[PDB]
């Protein structure tokens, strides 16, 4: 999971 | 917005509908080339290709569940094309590269056209 | 194999499916949770669901047109996990979390109940 | 396009  | 995004996500929902077509669930039409037949998800199919997108929003081809494309085609060209819109996967090769280059110009696939005339400018 | 790939193929289509939905194409079924309806296309709940995959898998519910959840399951939780599923984006906050990690158990959408349970051992 |  990221920061987009 | 602050949303939190799965990176694998696109890649494993493309991996889980080609393994929908490996196993003939929920196929919708069946794509006519020369003599051959290939099974396929309408909503993929549209989702890779101008074409398909074109055929399946008219009110009226939307509900075939068969479409015959021009006998110009090369089966083997379509074929290829096809795993691509299901894997990312392109098998481009000497022996293929104009049939591919020229059913993925039938089927307005842009980006499949481009590395083809790439390859091609490049020999 | 000789294939090469492109990279951004996958986001392409989960985008170009996401579009479809937006313009209610091609969709065949319709979720109902509680009083809420939420129109889909099987293949992508099947793609992101391992209780869609068993549910569109079912000989009988394949053919059905409305799938009804638990009353349990909370509408707004839903709605987060649809978008997720034809995004790779999660709405995920504070006030939300509780109903998306049930729901996400509910549905069996492994990643999303991981990065739920992070979240909140951190708070 | 990249070698996969
Ligand atoms: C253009 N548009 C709004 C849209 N919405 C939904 C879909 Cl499924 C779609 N697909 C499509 C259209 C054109 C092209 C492609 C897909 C691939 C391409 O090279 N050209 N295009
Ligand atoms: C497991 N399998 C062969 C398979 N083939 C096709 C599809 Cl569409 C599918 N989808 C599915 C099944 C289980 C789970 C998911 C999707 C997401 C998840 O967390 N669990 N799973
Ligand atoms: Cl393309
Ligand atoms: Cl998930």
């Amino acid at each position: 999971w990221v920061i987009p | 917005d602050s949303c939190i995004q799965f990176t694998r996500h696109a890649s494993d929902v493309l991996l889980n509908l080609n393994r929908l077509r490996s196993r003939d669930i929920l196929t919708d039409v069946v794509i006519v080339v020369s003599r051959e037949q290939f099974r396929a998800h309408k909503t993929v199919l549209m989702a890779c290709s101008g074409l398909f997108y074109s055929i399946f929003t008219d009110q009226l081809k939307c509900n075939l569940s068969v479409i015959n494309l021009d006998p110009e085609i090369n089966p083997e060209g379509f074929c290829i094309l096809l795993d691509f819109m299901y894997t990312s996967r392109l098998n481009l090769r000497e022996g293929n590269i104009m049939a591919v280059m020229a059913t993925a110009m039938y089927l307005q696939m842009e980006h499949v056209v481009d590395t083809c005339r790439k390859f091609i400018k490049a020999s």
